[PDB]
């Protein structure tokens, strides 16, 4: 008795003849008494027959016994051996991902639970024939413990399949298309949200649409009518349908819809099945966006936070109720929900891990074109509605003229510096596709420019508070490592290239001055001796350059590319002059304050300035082109 | 300082 | 606080408010380890099951000729009538935190009196009514 | 941001 | 923040006379009744002869000047 | 000794080859003493409130003193045939200075006027005197063994503030104080010549002086001795030296052998520690089996005969096994990845362990026969009143096949029942 | 914040 | 060396009465003015935390929670 502090003894037959054994005893707990407990005397079926079942031996009453298989496997029709589940739904929740069997019956956990330290398991989808089983995990703090994960049903081959690039809002759906091997995700930030795709196994990845105004966050795929369907709850709910390469956006749901947080396909009626925990329905619709059927409605379904379908049946989850449910999925049915598990907290999605649900056959995916062998295609393939020739996608530059290879991009666009890698940029804002694959680089690449004719980026590189190097990369087809042009320079902010002398000029802040060479690394000369020079660029048709100073007395200056003539082209109103181009097409200077917050314009001498955006927050870099100006911003 | 060493 | 006296005793784990139908003279209360609503005479009798199959009820009161339930899960007010429980309705739905609930309607003090409105100013401190229409003066603590 | 919990 | 004794040749029966008092215990002195050593004043005749201030020295009266003004 | 590993440690003079001693069943070591003639190996334990005497490389573990033992922090001893004699100290209730022959027969009280809070004990081995300190009255004395000719080194002084324990070498002594957290120096004669050895920034608490003149050499009584098990010095008979035997063990009554006792004991399960004690009222020794210390949040403990060992849970969602003597503490398999468990139940016949998750809302079973381990949930909290609410106990009849657990009720599901099922 | 790349 | 703790005052009889519980628990009785102390009961006393009188009678009635004791 843990408040009287005692044990006692008393009689088996009453509570009479009682004994203290001890007393004033804090704490105490169980009570156990170690015999001799005989192995023998005692015997059951699984003393009788050891090593009769590969795992688990249990007796059972009149001296027989079941074999037993550990989570994550079942018992073979034999009685004796074990194999991997083949039939079960995945429940995922916020502290870990679970499995159950189909038949409510069997109680046994059909995969190795994935929890532990880390999981914050948003959604859950599967991959049957490669047996593994992806989720997302998220977190408002933390940036590592945000991306998407995937494990075999047995708990081996843990492997992080997205870490890179995740906005602040985390990976808010992932849809796994089985026959092409793409894993369609949607990634959200704090203003604006992507669709991205991943082939399996591959480095491949691109962006499909960005959106301000809508918000996708539960995303399903039908590699059998090739179509891609999503759940948006912003401030306008919709369910909304894409071909696989989100070009062809039409609104299936539109009205009577408020926070839609899970899809479901049905694969064999052609509906879209979806949970609305603001109206309390379960509702279904066709592919063709007819009227929306009622399948499950009214006050005893508060919140189902995800859906999907087997055979005659649909299953979701309950956020308040805390229950697993199977129900009809035909709609005007009035049996009551079937509970499969209750009392489990934090539940979020559920998915079936079954062959059906994921065909193969070509007589099933209506001879999907990507089965073969990625439809032939170099990057991804993209099966249409109707078209017996897959779209081919590419993840980096443009697709060739044979219609499925992908090489470097021939048109013309933006490069920037990105920490310890070099990142390209179309010039189309609704352009996804990268113009080169991204070069990775020692250090941090601060400054950098483009030779056309040895199609090369000369670019700055730093390596510590005083080690700083220049070295140069080739954009031509293969590839080549980065390569040092000259090294033992203190850190450089700024390059310019003279493609009408071959030279390289760039400004040391170290070292407080500005330098030239050869471009084959030869011929080093010192230019000017300035305070903190940023940036600098060229016109060599009349022989002058500009530079940029900032800190005290910071001013605009130009010098002939000798040297010699310096003067101050501005020096009223400059803190920060971080950024410098020059539009040669109409011979005006560009330049960005970062400490005044703007970008201004002047001719040539500093006459007729003006200022041609303000409020750009804090810039570093600037650029020209067409009929747009580009920066690089340190603030946001 | 109390005697007991925990 | 005389005559203390115990009514229905059992399954009532995780209790909640006793309503009363005063005009009836009949006990309603939940039960939300069974998740049921359940009816008693004021005697102790007659205890049965009129609303089953409910999550968290909260609140609960009866006028008129209805039952309102408040359902902390389901966040519901629901209305069904006192006699079986049938043709349930909402009244209001996604409510998030419901708790108690209570009906204001105006109460004549003149049709039901006792002891202590009988009787005012008899007692010094407090008057409290005692069946029969008799009343038993009190002292604060 | 809905679920950090 | 006590007041401690202990014997005056060798710090023996070294004892705690209060307990731990609320403030820090400073400054210290007996009151005694019987009369201390007495000797005669040099200054108490005449002023020892000094102008202004004096005091017993060790020979005699030591005449000093107030602290006001250079002397 | 480490309180924070309840383990004992031992290493060379020059930092090299860190071994374990007793690595379980220790839950506050106060002071250490080794029997460099008897090769055995001598300590006191605050939260069991025992004297402990082992073989000096940790094999056979048993229980020396346990009567009117509170709160025992000091220990010396004197290995010479002549004295073989201990000595302790007891700041309980009625505080004292103990004197007793090792095996604990001759038992005297020595010191028990003028003391408080009595800490440390050292022995001045060339004059047969016990040096003592004392934390609350703030004093270093010594005195004979029988307590007589008692004497102050350190009296009425105001440099003692804590002293905890105490070391001997020449003429001088030298002693670790816990509130000015340094080691000092005195002649140990008259604490005169005082000066601080150190500093310490944490509180220093164990003190020894490394030198062959602390260990007398001395002609070994056990070295003919043919008991098994432990063999101790004693001071009574010529023959000097008494047989016993670890924890579970008769005396046989050729007192030279002893036979492990096959009696049943009740396992105490205590939040922080497991106790076996004798299922005789009247035994009050604690000591029916070595203690298993260290338990985080002890429920429910579980044993299997054959290997005598004893298993249970802790809170990272594992169980832990040890042997009766202590000797193979591990954590045995991991248990469950969705929460604790709390529940335990073990079917000796066909070698499987049955144990409840409230976390999960499972009864699981777990194998122990093979080297690969396997798990699997038997019972779940389906819909149905016959499935899991919340299982607290269970309990197993491995020859019929059926297991029974206590279960808590769900809302809306399960209703509080004692229930039965198949083992599978 | 302090102006360096 | 001692600990009174708790104290309880007998104008009838004019004596003081506490409870110790340290390091040798005891109950004391002394005069109204801590004078003339004398020990009650030493043995079979361990941790006594409330001494209780009957003015009718003169029992001392005490409680010790470590024998589990009302005497
Ligand atoms: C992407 O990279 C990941 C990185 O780990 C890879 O996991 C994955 O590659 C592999 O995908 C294949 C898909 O087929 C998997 O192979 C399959 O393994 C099945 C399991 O095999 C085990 O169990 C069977 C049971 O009978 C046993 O015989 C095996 O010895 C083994 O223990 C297996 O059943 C299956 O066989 C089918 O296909 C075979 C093709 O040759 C036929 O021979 C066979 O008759 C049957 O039709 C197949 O071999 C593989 O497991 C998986 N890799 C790992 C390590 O799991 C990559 N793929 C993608 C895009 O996800
Ligand atoms: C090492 O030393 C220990 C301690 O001395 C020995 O333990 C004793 O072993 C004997 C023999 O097994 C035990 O005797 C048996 O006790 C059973 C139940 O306990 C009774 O007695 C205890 C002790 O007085 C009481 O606390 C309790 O209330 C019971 O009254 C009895 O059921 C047994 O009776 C059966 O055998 C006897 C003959 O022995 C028959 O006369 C009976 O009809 C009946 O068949 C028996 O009396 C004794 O209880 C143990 N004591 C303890 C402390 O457990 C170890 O045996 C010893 N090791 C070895 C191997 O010798
Ligand atoms: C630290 O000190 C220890 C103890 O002195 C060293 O370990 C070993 O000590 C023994 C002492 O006898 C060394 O001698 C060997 O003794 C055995 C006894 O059977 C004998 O068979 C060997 O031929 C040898 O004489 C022993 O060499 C030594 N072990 C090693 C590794 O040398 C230990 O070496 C010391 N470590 C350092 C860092 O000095
Ligand atoms: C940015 O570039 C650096 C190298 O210039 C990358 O390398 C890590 O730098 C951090 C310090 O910022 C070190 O602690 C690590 O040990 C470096 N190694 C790696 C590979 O982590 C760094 O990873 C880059 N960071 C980002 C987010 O681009
Ligand atoms: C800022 O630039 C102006 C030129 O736009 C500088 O003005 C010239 O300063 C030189 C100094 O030797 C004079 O000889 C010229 O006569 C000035 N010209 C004009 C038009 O003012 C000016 O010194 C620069 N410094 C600042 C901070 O005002
Ligand atoms: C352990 O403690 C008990 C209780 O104090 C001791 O029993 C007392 O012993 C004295 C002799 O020293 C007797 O005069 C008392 O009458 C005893 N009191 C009781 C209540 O029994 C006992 O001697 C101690 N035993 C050991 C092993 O030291
Ligand atoms: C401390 O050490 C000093 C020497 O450093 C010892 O000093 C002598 O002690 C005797 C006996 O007390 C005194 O009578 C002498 O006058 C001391 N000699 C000198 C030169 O001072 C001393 O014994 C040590 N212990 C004590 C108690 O001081
Ligand atoms: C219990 O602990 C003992 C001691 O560590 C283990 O015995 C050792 O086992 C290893 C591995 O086979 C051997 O290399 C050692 O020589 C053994 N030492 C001794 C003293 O025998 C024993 O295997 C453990 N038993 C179990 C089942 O836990
Ligand atoms: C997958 O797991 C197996 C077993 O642990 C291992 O041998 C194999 O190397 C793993 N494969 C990969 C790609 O990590
Ligand atoms: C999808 O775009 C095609 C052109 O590729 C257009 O003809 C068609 O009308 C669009 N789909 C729907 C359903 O409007
Ligand atoms: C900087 O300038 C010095 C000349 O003053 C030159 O020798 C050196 O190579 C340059 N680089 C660095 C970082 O010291
Ligand atoms: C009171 O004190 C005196 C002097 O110590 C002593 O002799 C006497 O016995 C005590 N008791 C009484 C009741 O006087
Ligand atoms: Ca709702
Ligand atoms: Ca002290
Ligand atoms: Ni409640």
């Amino acid at each position: 008795d843990e408040q009287y502090e005692v044990i006692e003894r008393v009689d088996k037959s009453s509570g009479n003849n009682k004994v203290v054994l001890r007393d004033n005893v804090p704490y105490l707990r169980g009570l156990r008494v170690y015999h001799r407990r005989n192995a023998a005397d005692s015997s059951n079926g699984c003393s009788n027959n050891p090593n009769a079942c590969q795992q688990i031996c249990l007796p059972v009453p009149g001296g027989m016994f079941s074999c037993a298989c550990a989570s994550g496997f079942k018992l073979s029709p034999d009685g004796r051996s074990c194999s991997p589940y083949n039939s079960f739904m995945v429940v995922s929740m916020l502290p870990a991902v679970r499995g159950f069997s189909l038949e409510l019956s069997d109680h046994s956990e059909a995969m190795v639970p994935v929890a532990g330290q880390g999981r914050n398991v948003l959604h859950a989808d599967v991959d049957v024939a490669n047996g593994f089983i992806y989720w997302c995990d998220f977190s408002s703090s933390v940036r590592s413990s945000n991306g998407i994960r995937r494990i075999k049903p047995d708990g081996s081959n843990f492997t992080n399949v997205v870490t890179y690039g995740i906005g602040a809002n985390g990976i808010r759906g992932v849809a796994l298309d089985w026959a092409a091997g793409n894993l369609y995700f949607t990634n959200a930030f704090v203003y604006e949200t992507l669709i991205e795709v991943l082939r399996i196994n591959t480095t491949y990845r691109r962006v499909l649409l960005k959106v301000s105004v809508d918000m996708p966050r539960h995303i399903i795929v039908d590699p059998k009518h090739r179509y891609l369907f999503w759940a948006d709850y912003g401030q306008k709910p919709k369910i909304e349908r894409s071909f696989l390469d989100c070009t062809n956006r039409t609104v299936l749901v539109s009205e009577g819809i408020v926070t839609p947080r899970g899809l479901a396909m049905d694969h064999d009626t052609g509906y879209i099945y979806w949970v609305d925990d603001s109206l309390d329905l379960i509702a279904r619709i066709h592919l063709d966006g007819g009227e929306s059927q009622v399948v499950r409605y009214g006050s005893r379904y508060p919140t189902p936070y995800g859906i999907t379908v087997f055979g005659e049946s649909i299953i979701w989850v309950d956020r308040n109720l805390k229950k697993v449910f199977q129900a009809s999925k035909q709609p005007g049915n009035t049996d009551p929900p079937v509970v499969i598990r209750d009392k489990i907290n934090l539940l979020r999605d559920v998915t079936i891990f079954d062959e059906h649900a994921q065909p193969l056959s070509p007589a099933e995916l209506n001879n999907n074109p990507c089965l073969q062998s990625n439809g032939g295609c170099s990057h991804f393939c993209f099966a249409l509605p109707e078209l017996p020739t897959p779209r081919c996608g590419c993840a980096f530059g443009t697709l060739g003229n044979d219609g499925k290879s992908c090489a470097t991009s021939q048109e013309d666009f933006l490069i920037y510096s990105l920490n310890n890698s070099l990142r390209s940029l179309h010039f189309d804002p609704r352009d996804h596709s990268l113009p080169f694959q991204v070069i990775s680089v020692a250090g941090t690449a601060i400054a950098l420019d483009y030779d056309r004719r040895n199609n090369r980026i000369f670019f700055t590189q730093k390596l510590n508070s005083l080690r700083g190097q220049i070295s140069y990369v080739s954009l031509y087809s293969g590839s080549s490592s980065p390569t040092v042009l000259l090294s033992n320079i203190g850190v450089t902010d700024g390059i310019a290239f003279d493609w009408i002398n071959r030279r390289i000029y760039y400004s040391d802040f170290s070292n407080q001055t500005i330098n030239s060479m050869a471009e084959d690394g030869s011929n080093r000369a010192v230019i000017a001796r300035v305070s903190k020079p940023r940036a600098i660029v060229l016109d060599p048709c009349r022989g002058y350059m500009y530079w940029t100073d900032w800190g005290t007395n910071a001013k605009i200056e130009r010098a002939t590319l000798g040297g010699n003539f310096r003067v101050p082209i501005v020096n009223t109103s400059l803190v920060w002059p971080n950024g410098l181009a020059l539009d040669l097409e109409t011979d005006l200077l560009y330049w960005a304050d970062a400490s005044l917050q703007k970008i201004e314009r002047s001719t040539l001498t500093g006459t007729n300035r003006e200022v041609v955006v303000s409020t750009a927050f804090h810039s570093f870099g600037l650029t020209v082109y067409g009929q747009y100006i580009y920066w690089t911003d340190l603030y946001t | 300082x109390x005697l007991x060493x925990x | 606080g005389t005559s203390l006296k115990i009514l229905f005793t059992g399954n009532l784990q995780h209790l909640e408010v006793v309503t009363l139908d005063i005009q009836e003279q009949k006990l309603y209360w939940a039960v939300t380890s069974r998740g049921v609503i359940e009816r008693g005479n004021v005697d102790g009798t007659e205890r049965m099951i009129l609303v089953h199959h409910l999550a968290h009820p909260w609140g609960l009161v009866v006028y008129g000729s209805f039952l309102y339930y408040s359902d902390e899960q389901y966040e519901v007010i629901e209305r069904v009538d006192k006699s079986s429980g049938n043709n349930k309705v909402v009244l209001r739905d996604n409510v998030p935190y419901l708790r108690g609930l209570r009906v204001y309607h105006r109460r004549n003090a003149a049709d039901s009196s006792n002891g202590c409105s009988n009787n005012p100013n008899a007692c010094q401190q407090i008057c409290l009514p005692v069946p029969g229409g008799m009343f038993s003066c009190a002292c604060a603590s | 941001x809905e679920e950090x919990x | 923040r006590k007041i401690y004794r202990a014997n005056k040749y060798d710090g023996s029966d070294l004892v705690a006379m209060t307990t731990r008092l609320p403030t820090q215990p400073s400054g210290i002195s007996t009151v005694v009744k019987t009369q201390r050593q007495q000797c005669s004043n040099p200054c108490d005749q005449f002023n020892g002869g000094c102008s202004h201030i004096c005091a017993p020295g060790p020979n005699g009266a030591e005449c000093q000047c107030p602290h006001e003004g250079n002397w | 000794s480490d309180l924070l590993q309840g383990k004992t440690w031992s290493v060379f003079q020059n930092g090299t080859d860190k071994r374990v001693v007793h690595d379980s069943g220790l839950s506050v070591t106060e002071m250490i003493a080794v029997d460099w003639i008897g090769r055995n190996l001598y300590w006191t334990d605050y939260a069991l409130e025992t004297i402990e005497v082992s073989k000096i490389d940790g094999s056979h573990r048993t229980v020396l003193i346990s009567k009117n033992v509170t709160k025992p922090r000091g220990l010396a001893l004197d290995p010479r045939m002549g004295d073989n004699v201990m000595f302790w100290s007891d700041w309980g209730h009625h505080p004292r200075i103990e004197r007793a022959s090792m095996d604990g027969t001759m038992r005297t009280v020595i010191v028990q006027e003028k003391i408080y809070w009595p800490c440390g004990l050292s022995i001045d081995y060339p004059n047969r005197l016990i040096y003592f300190m004392d934390a609350y009255l703030d004093y270093i004395e010594f005195c004979d063994y029988d307590g007589h000719n008692r004497r102050q080194v350190i009296a009425s002084d105001l440099v003692l503030h804590h002293p905890h324990a105490l070391t001997l070498f020449e003429d001088f002594v030298y002693w670790t104080d816990r509130g000015t957290r340094q080691v000092m120096q005195a002649n140990k004669w008259h604490g005169g010549n005082q000066s601080v050895v150190m500093y310490s920034v944490h509180q220093p608490l164990g003190i020894t002086a490394i030198h062959p003149s602390r260990q007398p050499p001395s002609r070994n009584p056990c070295a003919s001795a043919s008991c098994s098990h432990l063999c101790l010095l004693s001071a009574q008979a010529p023959r000097h030296y008494s047989c016993a035997c670890p924890s579970g063990w008769n005396l046989s009554d050729d007192s030279v052998n002893c036979v492990r006792g096959d009696q049943p004991f009740l396992m105490s399960v205590r939040d922080n520690i497991i106790f076996g004690i004798s299922l005789d009222p009247e035994v009050k020794s604690n000591d029916a089996m070595v203690p298993i210390s260290g338990i985080q949040h002890g429920y429910d403990v579980e044993f299997d005969d054959s290997e005598q060992f004893i298993y249970w849970v802790e809170n990272p969602g594992e169980i832990h096994r040890v042997k009766t003597d202590g000797s193979n503490r591990t954590v045995f398999a991991p248990l469950s990845l969705l929460g604790s468990s709390l529940g335990l139940a073990l079917d000796w016949v066909s070698r499987n362990i049955y144990y409840t998750t409230p976390a999960s809302r499972s009864i699981e079973v777990l194998t122990l026969k093979g080297d690969t381990r396997y798990g699997k949930t038997l019972i779940a909290n389906d819909g149905t009143p016959l499935g899991v609410g919340f299982p607290v106990g269970i309990a197993v009849d491995p020859a019929r096949g059926k297991l029974y657990w206590s279960d808590h009720g769900t809302d809306s599901g399960v209703p509080a029942k004692i229930a039965s099922a198949n083992m599978d | 914040x302090x102006n360096x790349x």
